[PDB]
């Protein structure tokens, strides 16, 4: 094959209200 | 009021129910506002009762309360934020719901609160709650935790210490419900921007998990889990069970959204790193293809095809699958766009990884007519004498650009049309002076082409004409393996 294969390959480095009042009904 | 508050035997709990309900009324919840003994009475009972039904009450009350800016502040310089969180731990769901919805209104509104929480050991609570079961529940949950994570990186590394990364990346493997998954989703990506977060967040399967929800319907959601994995997509070369993610990856490349088919684009480069399964799994699902439509239909975009490159780089070398791929390129109509983009309007960067693709795609005997046939050489020459200047005499060294055209020119010398051409630029007067290269990297691939050169005797006879027997030899014990080696063969070569 290549010569490299022990070659590394490079890595980019990269960078409620309807459910809390729904909640306290099913609490009374 | 006055009575009601004291009382220190069986006479207070029947006092408890007695209050929840005036909270209901507004000039009376508005009434006990103003009032500072009124708010510690609840306090400092619904803490230290035991009766399931006086404090299902109390915290009520308190929830009741927590509407209004005056509401909050009472509640809070009522050293309330240490008690609601204690009742994080009641088994009684009634409260916790109570609770964790009060909290929720103190970190979005009140002042001092967010530290508050944290001090009192929230964090840590509201993170062993994530094993509940009610979907209403946990989406209020992680919030509160994305609230006290944001902009705050002892906190992350708090939940951190929890299991965090474990309880939300059940969530996202468990439930569908949306306003969840995507409070949840947030969380997740805050955490994504940590040193130490990231592994967790991917070895409690992370990557797979987000990855369920790429073809959402919501937007609010495929974004969020297309962005954090983005950020993880480093971390992440080592694990398994990703089928699923990189089949889904390589549709979305067909997305007419410019900013998916980046994200898609970048997040495959890195899981295409280094890991020979990620390789032939992205090959299976027509990856080559679905990458070269991608950088074609692209054009000047170098968001898009810088990434589509690299990766393209990655699938064409180290693994079973790489001759397809090499092949695939040429027969797919990738060969005459992967030129053209040595030429400008390209960057270094992008001109760095388009010449690495080359380097790989000329491995393949076929591609080596087809390479020459769009004047790859010509072109790779002229971008290495400019470069062999700019060091003599950025966004990336000039010396990578050295060694990445000299090592494309070493594959492609193998073709005996080839190493026709590139003799005849006047390039061997230029390869024989690499050698004396203060980088090693330089001097391998430099000595490497002149290998492969010198196996034609008109060529060796040029070879040595340049007093290539000089460098070569000094070079035969170089303490760089590679460069040691190539000096052997072409010494070797022109003793024959």
């Amino acid at each position: 094959g290549d010569p490299e294969l022990c070659a590394t390959d490079e890595m980019i480095p990269f960078k409620l209200a309807d459910i809390k009042s729904s909640l306290v009904n099913e609490s009374e | 009021t006055k009575l009601l508050n004291d009382e220190d035997q069986v006479v207070v709990n029947k006092a408890a129910v007695m209050v929840h309900q005036l909270s209901k009324k507004e000039a009376s919840r508005h009434a006990i506002m103003r009032s500072p003994q009124m708010v510690s009475a609840i306090v400092r009972t619904m803490q230290n009762t035991n009766d399931v039904e006086t404090a299902r009450c109390t915290a009520g009350t308190l929830h009741n309360l927590s509407h209004h800016r005056e509401g909050l502040l009472a509640i809070f310089k009522s050293g309330g934020i240490p008690a609601l969180v204690k009742m994080l731990g009641s088994p009684v769901d009634s409260v916790l719901f109570y609770a964790i919805t009060t909290l929720h209104n103190l970190l979005l509104h009140q002042e001092g609160a967010k530290m508050a929480v944290r001090l009192a050991g929230g964090l840590q609570k509201m993170v062993a709650l994530l094993n509940k079961t009610n979907v209403k529940f946990l989406a209020i949950t992680t919030d509160c935790l994305q609230i006290l994570a944001y902009g705050n990186q002892e906190s992350k590394l708090i939940i951190l210490a929890s299991g965090g990364p474990q309880a939300l990346v059940n969530i996202m493997r468990t439930y569908t419900y949306e306003k969840l998954l995507w409070t949840t989703s947030r969380v997740l990506k805050v955490l994504s921007v940590c040193s130490s977060n990231k592994p967790a967040i991917v070895e409690a399967g992370g990557m797979q998990a987000l990855g369920l929800h790429l073809t959402d319907p919501s937007q609010r959601l495929v974004q969020n889990c297309l962005w954090t994995l983005r950020n993880l997509s480093d971390a992440a070369t080592k694990q398994e069970g990703m089928e699923g993610l990189l089949g889904t990856l390589v549709q979305l490349l067909g997305s007419d959204d410019i900013n998916v088919v980046t994200c898609a684009a970048g997040i495959l480069s890195n899981l295409t790193c280094n890991n020979y399964k990620n390789k032939m799994m992205v090959c299976q699902v027509g990856g080559i293809e679905a990458l070269v439509r991608t950088v074609l239909r692209a054009g000047d975009r170098e968001d898009i095809t810088e990434p589509a490159i690299c990766a393209l780089r990655h699938l064409t070398s180290r693994h079973q699958e790489a001759e397809m791929a090499q092949n695939a390129v040429r027969l797919h109509y990738g060969l005459p766009v992967v030129v053209k983009l040595l030429h400008p309007p390209s960057h270094w960067p992008l001109i760095k990884a388009t010449v690495g693709l080359i380097r790989n795609l000329a491995l393949c005997p076929a591609n080596h007519a087809p390479l020459r046939e769009q004047g790859a050489i010509p072109r790779l020459v002229q971008l290495l004498v400019r470069a062999h200047q700019d060091t003599q005499r950025e966004g990336v060294r000039m010396e990578e650009i050295v060694e990445g055209c000299t090592g494309a020119l070493h594959i492609l010398a193998r073709d005996v049309h080839n190493r026709i051409v590139i003799r005849g630029l006047n390039t061997i007067p230029l390869f024989v002076q690499l050698l004396y290269s203060p980088i090693e990297n330089i001097q391998r691939v430099a000595a490497g082409v002149l290998c492969e050169l010198a196996q034609d005797k008109e060529a060796a006879e040029a070879i040595e004409a340049e007093g290539a027997t000089a460098p070569l030899t000094e070079l035969l014990h170089s303490r760089n393996e590679g460069v040691a080696t190539y000096a052997a063969a072409v010494l070797f070569r022109m003793s024959e």
